[PDB]
């Protein structure tokens, strides 16, 4: 009754301390993505800084290919969000192995919430310290057409969907910025290059530093092209040269 | 990791296991329920809480399996239960299994001594294995068999049972021992020995003009068989009189409610 | 599964929860064996009369087989596990061998028994002391006493439970050899009275023969106290 | 007290457990074992509870087989199951290489036994805790005879004169004395009674101790009767 | 590997585990139910941390089998464990009785696992409480079921922030023979009256169990439901 | 207090103390340094010596994981035997079940993978060693540090060990695109021997080795008669 | 099969009779070999079969209720209780690896009230099983080669109120039909009988 | 020290203590000397002597096969759990192969073997140091495991207590070991033991073991009655 902070148990005031000190591990790193949805395609783009030049730059990222037609962003503890990527993969071939179709995005992030309330609730388990960001294409119902969906998992089994999140150092900043320019305009009417110079101009406000492109990195997911894929730098480039203005 | 371990299945310095003694505490601030073991039958009354105004009724058939206090084992068992409801439900479940897995075996009633004792290994495992907490929970067993007719049996959080003539569990466990000791004796009928619970209930619980609304009755008596066929296996005998276990009603439950009330002025006016 | 050590060695050579255990044992119930030329007593403390235990009589004092009876003194519960044991131990002997388990078969499974309860893990030991008594196929009386620690020994008169070594180091000095079945009966009780109020409602004895035990119904056991408290005033008065 | 685990080490380097229960033996009855040409001779303290006890139902000495004898010290209770191992073993020798074991092998296979304890679950049931038990295991096989003793760290060691329990330094300061490679028989057994006599606190009557003999020229396990044990006396 | 209890008993005769669950089973948003001579209404609070959040993708009313749903407050995550082995428990009664699972079983079923995790090795309680609603042979039931596994049958009630008042106001304006549409007023105005701002389609989940199944309800029945209040 | 003593506790600020300790054992351990020459990939440890009696090789802390593919260890060496076996399994499931050379960011990963299960369960503690993956498979050649914490990186020059931040700063100075293996052993061991302190460790031996277009991209040690003498 | 039982029930009395042959192939091993044996005071079964399968299976059941008596402080089980465990042994025999037990039952047993409260049966009991499970209350019943040559003459000579002596001569007339009619030889016949007063060995019969 | 009661538990400064405690077990065993020359390997083990009249014996020299035996200092149980593991996996290699096992592949597996008991948290380390003696086809072979896992490929070393002054010793004679004869090795081996003896104890048969393995010599032990010709002829001379 005097540690109630090392494992699963409930504290005095209902709450588990060990489930909200990975929510800190998120912000420890001290990077941020940012992940929006325009009319017909979902973009996430996160923060790729390599101070080391010595470090080969594109061997480390934080984006994922879940399946070709979902993507994964992994903020929080680099390894712990690895971790989670080989389930989320190990989930999808399972499920592809039983149905015969491609797992939805909402389905699968629905089990990777299971897998960590798990965590949450056995003794020995420590919670992953990372907040998962999955985007992708959701086949509708009575129209046949794709809607850009995400979904995020928090380390506490928390899953929900989203028209725009930010998740890392300087979050709610971020979440501020996205929330005051949609008072304006509809985020879900605009198209991909409006909701990337969104995207971008929120990562800049939120830290403030007027990011280049080798700086961060962007995977999208489009109605035309559902696979995911990372855009290529010139994008990026001119994307951000738009937003400069 | 071992650090957070409690260690609940260990002695202590005294001989005495922890657990199982706040178990029993546990137990004393559960409602009072009274068994009362007569000739003629066995009458269980329990103190049931207060109904909020906004409480429904399962609008359940068979009106006589469980009820908010007291529950059936078989066609022949009865029980009630003091202490951690939930799990009282579990050792209910285990203790109906037991008793249907005996009469699938032999095709006998099972002898209520013999529930008694398989229920009692189930809480007592739990006290020397596992790891784990015991049950806080005690059981007022009530029931008919051939070999010893009606029967009354007590249950701690230990393994321990006993056999009782009238006891009491719950609340103010200690002042119903003391009043049933007063007032039973073994040439008592079944409506006086009901006349026994409430009154030693009503006043365990503190009460004048016992509330219906607070107390729960059950009966273990015998009645004469009904769904007797004897053409279906002609070489079966089948008993005249079956053991029945019967909830009783609000309409049911006043007419005895007024003997004890009643009974209470007449031996308080005297006193003077 | 849970399978933590929970007896281990303390810093002095001691086993803590066969301490515990013991001591567990010695708030139990007295109980006292005797054994004679041709019967063996059992005796135990038989805590009250309630006036509210049902009237018909349960026995302190349980059958494991039909030559071999046991007491108990510490938790009833585990009493009741280790009754059940032994007892599944006779048949199971009586059905890979043909021939009945001889008493110190028994005793010796029980010790053992009790022994592993204190060398497994995820397990406290039996908070348990018996004392068993019974007659062999070639009469043989015999008579043996259990630990918590599951240690046995084979006594001609043994006491456990609450205040036993008063009980053992008083009727070393007064024990006879080949005594009587009624000697017996008489020794056991003023041995047992020595811890136990005068009260004469709180003793159960029996007596083991060769092939036939009998509970002493209560007159022939009022016959025997009222005996024993005279004797002791007796005995009372050439002190002093 | 759990604040250690079983299988922690001290800073010493020693096992906590096994230290712990090396001073349990110093709590429990005193043995002895001698080795001589003719034979090997174990002696042990009964120190019975109480005069009702039975002595011959508290045995020190217990035979592993026809030509092996093992006297414990420490909880008897534990030093049960060292001796039926050793004698399922020895019986299980003798039906696979019709041959008596030796007694090196079946201290070999009661250390084996006794080294198997520990928490850890996984696949197999280890013990809580080792053994209270140290054994003195006496017998005579091809190499003549041999005494062994056992130790609760599962370490054997074979000896010439050993003695454990609680009269273990007196014991062996007598031995550094009064003690040669070709010992009679009787003087081994006067050797003993002798120590059995220094470092008890009871007296000693032929019924209060317990002697056993395995002979050389036999080959054979000889339980002393009193009346052999007062003969020992009278001489 | 965590097989010992984290639930014991305290010197008080207190399963502190079990209280501090319960504590953490009343922190969520406010949820509440009525029952009616001819069904039972069960309403939710989806209040979303920002209007970034896509409310159609939260959801705190359950569907457990086609005459059966579900709502609960505290922790969502260790909600969807039981939701998930309630709807697999009914499936499982279908496929072995060929009928709907009475609602009565569903609730000991449900209230099984609640003691499982309060007793066994390794695990803590449950940090949520459900409400349950549902028709079976013996009518219309709403059921209230606590991380103790405690569970009680129900005219009106309310679980979460702000229950004892939503509770209090449910008692004088609930009717002993209130019919449907009037318990759905009734849960409206209860949930308006705790409400922190306005209630709209977005911000509410109902769900009226309508004589032979659960029926969420549609954003635009809710509109019609919620612009007549 | 009781927030440092386990892998599966997570502290106030969201740290895994235990994983923190595992790399400062590692920031205790001799220093190596590793190298990719856009042709193949070098990597030379310094091995201390606690004894003069030591037979030559004794402590090997570069060892073959498949024939493109090898492992050097900066500290303690038997957790660093084990991610080595592990690492092996690794790269003979992928010749086995798909027939075909493991590729060194997949055996990365794998390691990286395996390293970090060990910094979430309680029964477990972190590895106590770093390990230095040096690669040329299909995917070219490839150098990778996996990390105590099982994050893995992608590096063009990379140093470890006590004497790290001044070995970093030497390995600053090459280019790294117009270098090659023949010139980079060299290089590299004398970076470690101008790094290394010699009054402290008496006993100390250089052990470089290398996968390039050389030796038929094939992980092996140098010659002898290659490494410069100090 | 190759052996014969016989019983029947009297309003006060059964009597089972079991033929005490044992064989090798061809080869009359010993032909006084009981194969009635005693379960409790006022129960015993007559069984047919090999040597093993019937003394394993008749030392389970026997063993079985001592450890019931010994666990219920001396009670005694009804013989409907003790011949539904013996039908549920049988039964799941059937159904497992090693096989169904090769034995054929006649159960016979004498009811008494257990104590004062007790109201079940009182008369006696007789109940035939076959080897795979089979539970029947019968008034007679037979096993073996000669079975169906007895039972007619039961059909024949029966009658419900028996006394001892013409249930001794009826038993006697069987066992001289099995005798008469059967190649296997059934020389000696081992009878016995259950009444109040618990369990005969009868040498008159043979 | 709240960082030394576990196996699992690293120590703030990045040690773990329960292993230097098992370091410190090997440390305070039995003195043994292990030397290698060109073609033989040697191994001077310094068994209890008597107390003046009792002799007490306990194996501390195992054989491991027909090229490959052992030394033990520590804890006896946990040389003899590791004895047995060495003999299966000998056992086993020789049954496959028709050969036997080469040395550094028998020393992996005795690194890889101690390294499987110091990460689990119920395991504990083998309080035991050994040296092995083998030779196959690349020569005489001598290794040295600690219980941390580490397995040292050795000219010469000693180990257990006092060993300090045998390893001083064996620092000036070591760089010869190449030439000298297998006499000459023995009476290394044995002034190196010599060294680590107490004050008033000189070097005889009763106290000392001496194991011998070679290319045409299987790993032979030297006790009471054929260590005649290597003790009975030998002093020290500072």
């Amino acid at each position: 009754a005097g540690f109630d902070k090392y494992i699963t148990v409930f504290s005095p005031e209902g709450s588990l301390y060990q489930v909200e000190y990975a929510f800190k591990a998120v912000t420890y790193p001290g990077l941020l993505t940012v992940a929006i949805r325009c009319k017909d395609a979902v973009l996430v783009v996160t923060q790729h800084l390599i101070p080391d030049r010595l470090m080969r730059p594109d061997s480390v990222t934080a984006l994922y290919e879940v399946t070709p037609n979902i993507g994964c962003c992994m903020t929080g503890r680099a390894p712990d969000g690895r971790a989670l990527v080989q389930r989320a993969r190990e989930e999808a071939s399972d499920y592809q192995y039983r149905y015969g179709v491609e797992i939805p995005i909402a389905v699968l992030a629905k089990r990777m919430g299971d897998k960590a309330q798990v965590r949450t609730q056995q003794a020995g388990l420590r919670p992953m310290g990372v907040v998962s960001t999955f985007i992708g294409m959701d086949q509708s119902d009575q129209d046949g057409s794709l809607k850009p969906q995400i979904y995020t998992v928090d380390p506490a089994g928390w899953t929900g969907g989203h028209i725009a999140c930010a998740a890392g150092k300087k979050q709610v900043e971020a979440m501020a910025f996205l929330e005051k320019r949609q008072k304006s305009t509809e985020l879900d009417a605009l198209t991909q290059k409006e909701a990337a110079m969104i995207a971008l101009a929120a990562l800049q406000s939120a830290i403030g530093t007027a990011v280049k492109a080798k700086e961060v990195e962007v995977g999208r997911c489009t109605a035309a092209n559902p696979a995911f894929q990372r855009v290529p730098n010139s994008e990026v480039e001119e994307w951000l040269t738009a937003v400069a203005e | 990791s071992h650090r957070y371990d409690s260690r609940t299945t260990t002695f202590s310095p005294e001989g005495r296991l922890y657990q199982v003694e706040y178990a029993v505490e546990a137990i004393q601030q559960a409602g009072t329920v009274i068994g009362v073991c007569t000739k003629d039958g066995v009458v269980l009354a329990g103190e049931k809480m207060v109904p909020h105004p906004l409480f429904d009724s399962e609008s359940m058939q068979d009106k006589n399996t469980s009820g908010e206090k007291m529950y059936k084992i078989a066609e022949h068992i009865g029980c009630s239960v003091a202490g951690v409801t939930s799990d009282a439900y579990a050792l209910l479940n285990y203790a109906r299994l037991s008793a249907l897995r005996h009469q699938y075996t032999f095709q006998e009633p099972m002898a209520i001594e013999d529930l008694c004792r398989i229920l009692c290994d189930e809480k007592q495992l739990y006290t020397q294995y596992g790891g784990v907490r015991p049950y806080g929970v005690s059981f007022l067993l009530v029931g008919w068999d051939r070999y010893y007719g009606y029967q009354l049996y007590s249950t701690e959080p230990s393994g321990d049972y006993s056999a009782w003539s009238a006891y009491a569990i719950g609340q103010n466990d200690q002042v119903a021992h003391a009043l049933l000791k007063k007032d039973w004796h073994e040439s008592m009928t079944l409506e006086d020995g009901m006349l026994l619970a409430l009154r030693v209930l009503g006043k365990t619980m503190d009460t004048a003009k016992i509330d219906l609304d607070r107390v729960e009755v059950a009966v273990m008596r015998k009645v004469p068989a009904s769904n007797i066929d004897q053409l279906l296996d002609p070489f079966k005998h089948h008993p005249k009189t079956t053991p029945r276990f019967q909830i009783l009603t609000r309409s049911e439950l006043k007419p005895h409610a007024e003997r004890a009330d009643q009974a209470r002025e007449a031996e308080e006016k005297a006193e003077a | 599964s849970y399978d933590r050590a929970i007896t281990v060695f303390s810093p002095d050579g001691h086993l803590f929860q066969v301490e515990y255990a013991q001591e567990a044992v010695k708030k139990g119930l007295a109980a006292v064996g005797v054994l004679g030329s041709d019967s063996v007593v059992i005796a135990v403390e038989k805590k009250s009369a309630v006036k509210l235990q049902d009237s018909r009589t349960i026995r302190k004092i349980y059958k494991v087989d039909a030559n071999i009876y046991l007491a108990f003194a510490g938790l009833s519960a585990d009493a009741r596990v280790l009754i059940n044991k032994a007892q599944l131990e006779c048949q199971r002997f009586s059905l890979n061998y043909e021939d009945t388990m001889d008493v110190d078969m028994l005793v010796r499974y029980v010790a053992g028994v009790q022994q592993k309860s204190t060398q497994s893990g995820g397990s406290r030991p039996f908070g348990v002391a018996t004392v068993i008594g019974g007659f062999n196929e070639d009469g043989k009386p015999h008579l043996w006493k259990t630990d918590p620690s599951g240690m046995c020994s084979a006594w001609r008169a043994v006491a456990i439970g609450r205040h036993d070594q008063t009980v053992i180091e008083y009727m070393e000095k007064s024990y006879k050899d080949g005594m009587s079945r009624d000697e017996c009966v008489h020794f056991a009780i003023k041995s047992l009275l020595e811890v136990v109020e005068s009260g004469s409602r709180n003793i159960e004895l029996l007596v083991l023969q060769y092939k036939e035990a009998r509970y002493l119904t209560e007159e022939e056991l009022q016959k025997f106290v009222v005996e024993v408290e005279k004797e002791r005033e007796e005995e009372a008065a050439a002190k002093k | 007290e759990y604040d250690r685990g079983v299988n922690t080490f001290s800073p010493e380097g020693r096992i906590f457990q096994i230290e712990y229960a090396v001073e349990a033996i110093k709590l429990g009855s005193t043995s002895l074992g001698i080795r001589t040409p003719e034979g090997v001779v174990l002696a042990a303290e009964k120190r019975v509870p109480s005069t009702l006890v039975v002595p011959s139902s508290m045995s020190k000495i217990m035979e592993v087989d026809s030509h092996i004898a093992a006297v414990m010290s420490g909880m008897v209770a534990d030093a049960r199951i060292l001796v039926e191992h050793a004698r399922v073993e020895s019986q299980n020798h003798r039906f696979t290489y019709n041959e008596p074991m030796s007694v090196e092998s079946c201290t070999l296979a009661t250390c084996d036994l006794s080294i198997q304890f520990g928490e850890s679950g996984g696949r197999r049931k280890l013990m809580s805790r080792p053994f209270g038990v140290s054994l003195l295991i006496a017998g005579v096989d091809e190499k003549g005879p041999q005494l062994w003793q056992t130790d609760p760290s599962g370490t054997h060691t074979r000896y010439d004169a050993q003695a454990i329990g609680g009269g273990a330094e007196a014991a062996q300061s007598v031995f550094t004395e009064r003690y040669h490679r070709n010992m009679t028989l009787e003087e081994g057994e006067t050797l003993a009674v002798d120590i059995l006599k220094q470092v008890m606190e009871d007296q000693l009557s032929p019924e209060n101790i317990e002697v056993a003999v395995v002979r050389a020229d036999d080959g054979k396990l000889h339980m002393y009767t009193p009346t052999e044990i007062k003969a020992i006396m009278s001489r | 590997e965590a097989f010992y209890g984290l639930t014991t008993f305290s010197p008080s005769g207190k399963l502190i585990q079990i209280e501090y669950a319960t504590t953490a089973a009343g922190k969520g948003t406010t949820a509440l139910g009525v029952k009616a001579t001819d069904g039972v209404v069960i309403a939710a609070k989806k209040k979303a941390p920002s209007t970034l959040v896509d409310a159609s993708s939260i959801q705190k009313v359950f569907v457990l089998d086609e005459h059966v749903g579900c709502t609960y407050s505290g922790m969502g995550p260790d909600c969807r464990v039981l939701i998930d082995s309630a709807r697999k428990n009914c499936q499982q009664y279908k496929l072995m009785y060929n009928e709907p699972i009475p609602i009565s079983q569903l609730v000991r079923k449900i209230s099984a696992i609640y003691q499982e995790f309060t007793q066994s090795g390794g695990v803590r309680p449950f940090g949520c409480s459900l409400l349950v609603a549902g028709v079976d042979a013996n009518g219309y039931h709403l059921y209230q079921v606590d991380p103790s596994g405690t569970f009680w049958a129900w005219k009106a009630t309310a679980i979460g922030t702000g229950s004892p008042d939503a509770k209090a106001f449910l008692e004088k304006r609930y009717t002993v023979d209130m019919e449907l549409e009037d318990a759905v007023h009734t849960a409206l105005l209860t949930l308006k009256e705790g409400f922190d701002g306005q209630m709209t389609s977005e911000n509410t989940q109902v769900g009226r169990v309508v004589e032979n199944r659960f029926e969420i309800l549609s954003v635009d029945q809710l509109r019609d439901y919620l612009d007549q209040i | 207090s009781g927030h440092d003593q386990s892998t599966d506790v997570f502290s106030a600020e969201g740290r895994v103390f235990q994983v923190e300790y595992a790399g400062k054992a590692v920031d205790n351990s001799s220093t190596a340094v590793a190298a990719c020459c856009k042709d193949g990939v070098v990597v030379a440890v310094e091995k201390v010596h606690t004894s003069r009696m030591l037979e030559k090789g004794s402590n090997n802390r570069i060892h073959a994981v498949d024939r493109q593919a090898g492992i050097c260890i900066c500290g303690l060496l038997p957790d660093g035997r084990a991610i080595v076996s592990r690492a092996r399994q690794e790269a003979e499931n992928s010749r086995d079940i798909f027939a075909t050379p493991i590729r060194g960011s997949v055996l990365a990963n794998r390691v990286g993978e395996f390293m970090h299960a060990y910094t979430t369960h309680f029964a477990y503690r972190p590895f106590g060693c770093s390990a230095i993956i040096a690669s040329y498979a299909d995917d070219g050649p490839q150098l990778f540090v996996s990390d105590p914490s099982g994050t893995v990186a992608g590096y063009y020059g990379v140093a470890l060990g006590k004497a790290k931040t001044v070995a970093k700063s030497e390995l600053e100075k090459l280019d790294f695109s117009s270098l090659t293996c023949d010139e980079a052993v060299g290089k590299l061991a004398s970076i470690l021997h101008e790094v290394h302190d010699k009054q402290k460790d008496k006993l100390y031996e250089v052990e470089v080795a290398w996968v390039c277009d050389k030796s038929d991209r094939k992980f092996v040690h140098v010659p002898a008669d290659m490494v410069p003498a100090e | 099969m190759a052996e014969t039982a016989i019983a029947f029930r009297c309003k006060d009395y059964v009597m089972v009779a079991a033929a005490g042959l044992n064989a090798f192939y061809y080869i009359k091993i010993t032909d006084a070999e009981d194969k009635i044996t005693q379960l409790d005071t006022h129960q015993l079964v007559a069984c047919t079969g090999e040597n093993g399968p019937r003394v394993n299976f008749t030392e389970y059941i026997k063993c079985n209720l001592a450890l019931n008596r010994m666990r219920q402080h001396g009670r005694h089980s009804s013989c409907e209780s003790t011949a539904n465990f013996m039908r549920n042994c049988l039964a799941s025999a059937i159904r497992s690896r090693e096989g169904a037990y090769q034995v054929n039952c006649l159960f016979a047993g004498y009811d008494t009230p257990v104590s004062e409260d007790d109201d079940g049966v009182v008369g006696p009991q007789l109940f035939y099983m076959d080897y795979l499970g089979t539970l029947q209350a019968v008034p007679y019943g037979c096993h073996g080669y000669g079975a169906c040559f007895v039972t007619a003459l039961l059909d024949r000579l029966w009658r419900p109120d028996l006394s001892q002596q013409e249930g001794l001569e009826l038993m006697q007339k069987c066992c001289d039909e099995v005798k008469r009619r059967v190649i296997i030889s059934n020389s000696y016949f081992f009878v016995k009988a259950v009444t109040k007063n618990g369990v005969e060995v009868i040498t008159a019969v043979h | 020290n709240e960082y030394d009661s576990d196996i699992t538990t690293w120590s703030p400064t990045g040690r773990l203590f329960q292993i230097e405690y098992a370091n410190e077990a090997v440390n305070n065993g039995s003195a043994t000397v292990g030397v290698k020359g060109k073609n033989f390997v040697v191994l001077a083990a310094l068994k209890r002597s008597p107390v003046a009249e009792l002799s007490s014996y306990q194996e501390k020299v195992f054989e491991i096969d027909e090229h490959v035996g052992m030394s033990i200092s520590g804890l006896v149980a946990d040389g003899r759990v590791l004895a047995r593991y060495l003999r299966t996996e000998c056992m086993n290699y020789r049954y496959m192969y028709s050969n036997g096992m080469p040395m550094n592949q028998m020393a992996d597996m005795i690194g890889e073997k101690h390294q499987r008991h110091i990460q689990c948290s119920g395991k504990r380390p083998f309080g035991v140091g050994l040296l092995l003696a083998g030779y196959d086809r690349q020569g005489p072979h001598l290794y040295q495991t600690v219980p941390s896992g580490d397995v040292y490929d050795y000219k010469a070393t000693a180990m257990g207590v006092r060993s300090q002054a045998s390893r001083t010793y064996l620092e000036r004679h070591f760089e010869h070991f190449s030439d000298c004869t297998l006499d000459e090795l023995v009476t290394h081996a044995l002034k190196a033991l010599a060294s680590a003896t107490s004050e008033g104890i000189e070097l005889n048969v009763k106290n000392t073991t001496i194991a011998i393995v070679g290319k045409d010599t299987p790993f032979t032990i030297f006790e009471e009655e054929s260590a005649r010709k290597y003790l009975d002829g030998f002093k020290m001379r500072p």
